[PDB]
């Protein structure tokens, strides 16, 4: 944003949203897996409860 | 995995490429391990008890 006009830098810019967007969707399913192992010992431990 | 064998191969231009996505090839080997390490684990549960 300081050093390219903005049709240029739109290019730049959405290489970047590509892929950072793809890091938080790689981390938010691996999230979402681990939350399934972490509630399935969370219930284990209710039963032994 | 290899993930730069699979994505790339012996290409060193392929491998330069790649390595600007950053730590992607790392999150892949290191998930393929924690699954791989898991198999021994649920052996060992089930049949050293």
């Amino acid at each position: 944003l300081s050093r390219l006009d903005k049709v240029e830098a739109e290019v730049q810019i959405d290489r970047l949203i590509t892929g950072r967007l793809q890091s938080l969707q790689t981390y938010v399913t691996q999230q979402l897996i681990r939350a399934a192992e972490i509630r399935a010992s969370a219930n284990l431990a209710a039963i032994k409860m | 995995v290899d993930c730069t064998m699979y994505i790339c191969g012996d290409s060193t231009e392929c491998s330069n490429l790649l390595l600007q996505y950053g730590s992607f090839c790392t999150q892949l080997n290191r998930a393929l391990t924690g699954i791989a390490v898991e198999q021994d684990k649920n052996t060992q549960e089930v049949f050293a008890q």
